[PDB]
């Protein structure tokens, strides 16, 4: 499932992140930089 | 820092500024943010 994101900014990167994990996805397959690796590593950490 | 927040909307008031906001959704899509901001913003900075 497909999500088209700016990655610098990080209240969309957080708004695609849990849209794919209210999906129930068995995993996320994405990109980060250098202002939204903090949201990944948070989230990713957070909700497992 | 309060003594620049207190001064800021004390001069918002002063100069009959309103300000309302409601809120929300931090990520509402869009993604409107309030027209207000820009005028606290500048208070804050002056």
């Amino acid at each position: 499932h497909i999500d088209n994101l700016e990655v610098a900014n990080s209240f969309a990167v957080t708004n695609a992140f849990c849209s794919q994990f209210s999906r129930g996805v068995y995993a996320i397959f994405g990109f980060y930089d250098k202002k939204s690796v903090n949201t990944i590593t948070s989230f990713c950490g957070t909700l497992h | 820092a309060i003594l620049v927040i207190a001064e800021a909307f004390r001069y918002l008031r002063r100069q009959r500024v309103d300000v309302s906001r409601s809120a929300g959704d931090c990520l509402a899509n869009p993604a409107v943010p309030w027209s207000q901001g820009i005028d606290i913003e500048r208070a804050l900075k002056m």
